[PDB]
């Protein structure tokens, strides 16, 4: 069981 | 046979505790992304891991490679109780990433009202705009995310006023 890392999402994606 | 970073992960409090034994440095030991054991344990919202990691000596203050800090990670889930804990020990609550990111950006694009509202009342800023452009509020007025929006307004009107 290996967790996925730490992650930030792209806060504009779809956005102008 | 899991590493540090995987047992604070996944929550493994009894297993993680015994791997720190020593009290040594190994509690901020980075992974080769520059993750903590506590910007693990943020991110998936492991908050007694993050309790016990913050009294054994665990610094919330450490930037992984790209600038992540254990704020934003626990911002961009919604943990406000994490939130909360990381905040006590002061630590920078505009930090920008190199993603484009800041812990506010993160509660706000995530719809976390909660959150938004913990990080404006510890004074996180409202004026910057971020690299794409957008300040906090243009990003929850462009998501149509009225429920933070009006956590915004709420705080914007108290700070014009000194008495």
């Amino acid at each position: 069981p290996l967790y996925t890392s730490p992650s930030l999402p792209n806060i504009t994606l779809g956005l102008p | 046979s899991l590493s540090i970073h995987q047992l604070a992960a996944q929550g493994e409090l009894d297993q993680l505790k015994e791997h720190l034994r020593k009290g040594d440095n190994l509690v901020n030991k980075p992974d080769e992304r520059g993750f903590t054991p506590l910007i693990w344990a943020s991110a998936f919202g492991e908050i007694e891991t993050v309790r016990f990691l913050l009294e054994w000596g665990a610094d919330p203050h450490i930037l992984a490679k790209e600038r992540e800090s254990a704020l934003s990670l626990a911002s961009t889930g919604g943990y406000t109780d994490i939130v909360g804990l990381l905040l006590e020990r002061d630590v920078d609550i505009n930090i920008y990433d190199w993603n484009g990111g800041t812990p506010l950006l993160y509660a706000v694009h995530g719809n976390h009202v909660k959150c938004v509202e913990a990080l404006l009342a510890r004074g996180a800023d409202l004026t910057t705009e971020a690299d794409s452009g957008y300040t906090p509020m243009d990003l929850a007025v462009a998501l149509g995310y009225r429920k933070v929006q009006q956590v915004i307004e709420n705080h914007i009107l108290k700070l014009f006023q000194s008495n």
